[PDB]
């Protein structure tokens, strides 16, 4: 076996469990993303938000 | 002397009913209350 693939793949094999780490932590914050998103930006503040306002138009509507 | 200082408190008091002054409403008051009055009243209010 050629001792500079040998190298190479070493090279390889380290820079690939770097990715992996990488990989492992923008798994979490993708995951708390989505968590922050749909449980938050739109599961909280916009249902509630869109409620008060949809409510409010309708109001006023029949009161035209 | 003591009935005449209460006549002088019933003055003093009665004056400061006369010095009341109640606050007038003010714009959106009027606004929203005309645009919820009467329906010939809110059409013309939201005419208006």
């Amino acid at each position: 076996m050629n001792a500079n693939k040998q190298r190479q793949y070493n090279q390889l094999a380290h820079e690939l469990r770097e990715l992996q780490t990488n990989l492992q932590e923008t798994t979490k914050q993708l995951d708390i993303m989505s968590k922050q998103c749909n449980e938050n930006l739109v599961g909280q503040l916009g249902k509630v938000h869109g409620s008060w306002l949809i409510g409010s138009y309708i109001y006023y509507m029949e009161q035209m | 002397e003591s009935l005449d200082r209460c006549i002088d408190d019933i003055n003093r008091a009665v004056d400061s009913m006369s010095t009341l002054y109640f606050k007038p409403p003010g714009i959106f008051h009027n606004a929203i209350l005309q645009g919820a009055s009467n329906k010939a009243s809110i059409r013309k209010d939201i005419t208006r």
